[PDB]
């Protein structure tokens, strides 16, 4: 198999989660899901995530509570059988940008963005593969690479060619605790954000 | 059954839509593509058939992308005989859809179907 | 602040093994932007790109990087 | 790639036969398509001569229904031309082709042989 | 036996200007047309089957409209050259028959 | 069970179930300790030539403990309904459909329908959970047999003249290799639950896309890997099944007259190159149809049949041969 | 509806009175809902949505 068809092998950052005795540093996951709502969140669902397992592990419950109550979910029709909103609450899950899949295709040139909830485990590489892709998108292919008119070239991604361009970029959001917001520093947060969420 | 809108389908892209559970490849083959096609040996495969015997129209290249190995869905694009690739047990197929090399036997299966304007109906 | 990961990689493109690396890419693209300018180029079948070249360099750097980019983040 | 080579007695004397042969490489005569010969009279003007089949089907144009014989050699992969008691109108150079066909856009010819030029003269050449 | 008759029968423009040529038959052939290019050197090749298909090869400056009984093959320009005898051909029945031809000069 | 429910049900047990990712870490590593340890003990066999009179019946049932045991597997992998699991299934169902004229219609049986769906995966999860209560039974069978003849020992003679009781002995020893058992399985519960799964199964099967990364489970590797070294479809998956009963000829092609390999030189070499072109026709499972790779597997594949056939057989006659002029003296 | 034929009416019969009943069908490329005459293979509407 050619090289670009595997994809570039994604190198060993010392994550300080890494290692037997290590737990999560949960204020980067505090910080990546920040990042999630600010940029990720409008193209990738995180379905399998309860508002309700934020708290006590990067939000408190008012947090938590308020996040989630700016959303609106189906609730039981009215005395008429007519169809009534909801503000969320705990017990719901965090929502998508998309009502379904076709939506979903049609605000992204025809690609599906995947759910994030397991995207850690999903793919071989784990955090390494996700932080290098969401870093490693250079400004131009190499030379002689034909890019079809919709794609954005990022060596990491088996053949080169990947549907999502790159959305990090330096200070576009505000972290709370004021630390860098660097497009690496975001990538981190992330990332540490997401392994939380599929483990 | 099930429609499919061709004007939507650009130039030398493929398709890929579900019918009665199974996969539908549809191609909107180039030029040279349709060349390469008609333009192969019959003693160089195993399941001799004429690109013709396989569409009705050149320009649309419409089969089951059900791989006659064992199952699994060819990708495409990829592969050595500028086709589709079966990454289960390693069998080509070419531009129309014929087995090249690999363990499968036959060539991908052509549902039936029939054309209606700017768009066509498989089933 | 700049980008703690664009300033390593800035780095170490310039060691010997980073240039020399970044030297055998360039050279490949420019034997690609004279080979498009040729005629009957984009019949040909037999096209070269240069990403081989460029997954040499960029593994080096990764090498180079990883280890030493999460002791300046927070 | 497919291939039409041409080869025959370019010149023929008025009441004799014309014969050329086509020999295709690459494809098979039996494979499925069709095997035409089609003739470029002196002073551009097309006319399609008739063909066989990849079974052996012969369809002739009517206009020379009577003289020709398009014939081939399935072991030689190549099919064959002959025109009988020719006159100088049957000038012209002959070309073999290959036409492909589709059940929604029909016939077209896609591979033509080099050309042979034939000319029915009196005129004597070293057999 | 069905007639086609090409027009402008043997025409001449510089190189860069839009050509049309076009042709007609006796009878109503459905878009089974085909076109072809002579060149000056006894060579002949496929341009257009079927009323618009291009076949492999040919440059997309070279369109082809039509239906019923009229068609048209249109260009774009002629670089480097495209100077040669275009025919075409019917085939909804047997036998099949050429235009008249349409010679394509540069003065 | 169902199509649209399993994989969330899976996830539902790995996130709201209390210590439910230790139970699916266990069950899941487990299934692959189970053929670590399986493999090890059909070894033991080998070597020590515990498939020879009088206990070759023990064997046979445990070939078929062997082809159950997978089986169960195959459709334990099925219930997760990842894309590997999908897959699988219609690889795996589709086997059969070289069998001739029924062939397809097997298949379809299996199916209940087009393809590989709701009611496939519904019923894998019925018989998944039938299987292992099968190898229950079929274990007491495979008890009974080695009770009337007994265990053998590794110098392969008569163990009659000097027994020594299981209790205390042999239950505090087997102790001493469960609690390692436990140890390293529990490693990869709690620190490596996914070093030996695949990643693509945590995605849902998708019936319209076979991933590029797809590759089977690692303990049927070294199967599948002798499967595609035939380039025919029916000869492929007889040849994949034949390396599983080719197992029971060996009583027969061992011509030896002694049991096992302890005393044996040209058979300890030969057993380990068994072993090692075992684990290599596993290593090529694992990667691409691609040139070095599928020589490899086919000459690998011949080895491991010309064991069982030709190796042993030759082998065991010479070395016959050996202990006998090697001292005697006429 | 499919049960009814060849018991009580004709294919024909049954595929006439499904088809005046509509069902939610699969959005279109835009993602917006659409609905679709009923087939052989729904099941008889009810008369409240709740
Ligand atoms: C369907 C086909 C089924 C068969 C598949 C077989 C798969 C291979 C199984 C994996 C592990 C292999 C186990 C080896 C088999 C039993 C080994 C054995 O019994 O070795 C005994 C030997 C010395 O023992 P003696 O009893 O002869 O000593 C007499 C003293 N007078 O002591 C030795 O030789 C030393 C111990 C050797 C260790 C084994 C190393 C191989 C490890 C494989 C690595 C796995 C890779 C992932
Ligand atoms: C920092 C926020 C984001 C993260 C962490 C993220 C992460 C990812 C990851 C891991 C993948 C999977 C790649 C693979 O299959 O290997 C992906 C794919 C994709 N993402 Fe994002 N993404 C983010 C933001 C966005 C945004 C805002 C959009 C929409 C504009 C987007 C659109 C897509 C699309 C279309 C794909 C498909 C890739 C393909 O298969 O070609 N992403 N993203
Ligand atoms: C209702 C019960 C039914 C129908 C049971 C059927 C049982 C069949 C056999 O068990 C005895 C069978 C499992 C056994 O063959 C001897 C295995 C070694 C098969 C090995 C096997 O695995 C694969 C696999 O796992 C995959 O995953 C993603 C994908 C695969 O291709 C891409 C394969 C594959 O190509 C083969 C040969
Ligand atoms: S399933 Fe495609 S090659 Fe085996």
């Amino acid at each position: 198999m050619t090289a670009a068809e595997h994809g570039l092998h994604a190198p060993a950052y010392a994550w300080s989660h890494n290692g037997p005795f290590e737990t999560f540093d949960h204020a980067s996951i505090r910080r990546g899901y920040q990042v999630y709502r600010e940029v990720c969140a409008a193209c990738h669902s995180l379905d399998r995530v309860a508002w309700r397992t934020l708290v006590g592990v990067s939000h408190t419950n008012e947090e938590v509570r308020n996040m989630a109550e700016e959303f609106e979910y189906d609730d039981e029709p009215d005395e008429q059988g007519n169809p009534k909103k909801r503000p969320g609450k705990l017990s719901d899950y965090i929502p998508g940008p998309y009502p379904n899949e076709q939506a979903a295709r049609a605000a992204n040139q025809g690609a599906l963005p995947p759910d994030l909830s397991l995207i850690v485990k999903a793919r071989h590489g784990g955090c390494d593969y996700i932080f290098s892709l969401l870093t490693g998108y250079p400004d131009e292919p190499p030379a002689g690479v034909a890019l079809p008119p919709g794609s954005n070239y990022n060596p990491y991604f088996p053949g080169g060619s990947i549907a999502m361009a790159r959305v990090l970029f330096d200070d576009m959001v505000e972290y709370e605790d004021g630390t860098p917001a660097t497009t690496s520093q975001m990538a981190k947060d992330v990332t540490t954000f997401l392994n939380w969420c599929a483990e | 059954k099930v429609e499919v809108n061709l004007a939507a389908i650009p130039l030398g892209k493929n398709v890929v839509v579900k019918w009665q559970g199974k996969p539908v490849f549809i191609r909107h083959r180039t030029p040279h593509e349709i060349q390469e096609a008609n333009s192969v040996d019959m003693s160089a495969l195993k399941d001799p058939q004429t690109d013709a015997d396989r569409v009705k129209d050149p320009q649309w290249l419409i089969m089951l992308g059900i791989c006659t190995h064992l199952g699994c869905v060819p990708i495409g694009e990829a592969g050595d005989f500028g086709g589709w690739f079966c990454p289960c047990h390693g069998s080509h197929y070419d531009i129309s859809g014929r087995i090249r090399k690999g363990p499968a036997p036959l060539n991908l299966e052509i549902p039936a179907y029939e054309f209606d304007g700017d768009k066509v109906i498989v089933g | 602040v700049t980008d703690q990961l664009e300033d390593l990689r800035e780095h170490f493109k310039n060691t010997e093994e980073g240039k020399a690396l970044v030297h055998h890419y360039e050279e490949c693209a420019e034997r690609v932007k004279i080979q498009q300018q040729q005629p009957g180029y984009a019949d040909l079948e037999h096209k070269e790109d240069c990403v081989e070249e460029f997954f040499h360099l960029q593994h080096y750097l990764d090498t180079a990087t990883a280890p030493r980019l999460f002791d300046k983040l927070k | 790639e497919v291939k039409l080579q041409e080869s025959g007695a370019g010149l023929v004397q008025p009441s004799q036969s014309l014969s050329l042969t086509c020999s295709v490489t690459g494809y098979s005569i039996t494979s499925g398509y069709y095997w035409n010969w089609i003739r470029l009279f002196p002073g551009n003007k097309l006319e399609w001569v008739g063909y066989i089949s990849n079974v052996g089907d012969n369809n002739y144009n009517p206009s020379l229904k009577d003289r020709l014989s398009i014939t081939r050699d399935t072991s030689k992969n190549q099919f064959f031309l002959k025109l009988n008691s020719v006159t100088t109108e049957d000038t012209a150079t002959y070309y073999c082709a290959r036409s492909e066909y589709y059940s929604v856009t029909g016939y077209a010819m896609d591979y033509w042989g080099q050309g042979t030029t034939v000319t029915v003269s009196s005129a004597w050449r070293h057999p | 036996d069905i007639e086609l008759t090409q027009t402008p029968v043997s025409l001449a423009a510089s190189l860069g200007d839009r050509v049309t040529i076009s042709c007609r038959a006796s009878q109503d052939i459905n878009n089974f047309l085909n076109w072809y290019q002579q060149k000056p050197d006894g060579t002949i090749k496929l341009l257009i089957y079927y009323t618009s298909r291009l076949h492999a090869g040919v440059p997309s400056r070279f369109s082809g409209s039509g239906s019923g009984t009229d068609y048209s093959l249109t260009i774009s320009n002629l670089e480097p050259e495209d100077i040669a005898t275009y025919f075409c051909q019917h085939h909804i029945k047997f036998p099949w028959t050429f235009g008249a031809g349409t010679k394509l000069e540069i003065k | 069970s169902n199509i649209e429910l399993a994989f969330s049900s899976v996830e539902h047990i790995m996130r709201d179930v209390h210590n439910g990712y230790i139970l699916r870490y266990l069950h899941a590593n487990g299934a692959s300790f189970f053929f670590m340890v399986m493999f090890m003990h059909m070894a033991k066999g080998l070597y020590y030539g515990s498939y020879r009179s009088p206990r070759v019946t023990l064997w046979n049932v445990g070939v078929i403990i062997f082809i159950l045991t997978i089986a169960t597997a195959f459709l334990g992998y099925c219930c997760v309904y990842g894309q590997m699991s999908h897959w699988g299934a219609t690889v795996i169902t589709n086997l059969f459909s070289a069998i001739p004229f029924v062939g397809n219609d097997i298949v379809s049986w299996l199916w209940g329908g087009f393809s590989v769906s709701n009611p496939t995966i519904q019923r894998f999860f019925a018989l998944h959970y039938l299987v292992p209560f099968i190898i229950a039974a079929m274990v007491i069978m495979h008890l009974m047999a080695l009770h009337i003849h007994g265990s053998s020992n590794p110098l392969g003679i008569t163990g009659n003249l000097d027994r020594i009781p299981m209790h205390s002995y042999f239950i505090f020893k087997d102790l001493v290799t469960v609690f390692l058992f436990m140890l390293i399985l529990a490693l990869f519960v709690f620190y490596s639950p996914n070093t030996l799964g695949h990643p693509d199964n945590y995605i849902p099967g998708n019936p319209l896309v076979t991933p590029a990364s797809i590759v089977p489970e690692w303990y049927l590797l070294p199967f599948y890997a002798i499967l595609r070294s035939i380039p025919d479809k029916l000869l492929g998956v007889i040849t994949m099944f034949a390396a599983i009963l080719v197992l029971l000829v060996l009583p027969f092609t061992d011509r030896s007259v002694v049991r096992g390999n302890t005393f044996k030189v040209l058979s300890k070499f030969f057993f380990f190159i068994f072993v090692f072109n075992f684990v290599l026709l596993g290593q090529i499972g694992a990667c691409h149809v691609e040139v070095p790779y599928v020589l490899m597997g086919q000459i690998a594949t011949f080895i491991y049949f010309a064991y069982f056939l030709i190796i042993v057989p030759v082998i065991s006659t010479i070395e016959n041969v050996l202990f006998y002029i090697g001292r005697v003296n006429k």
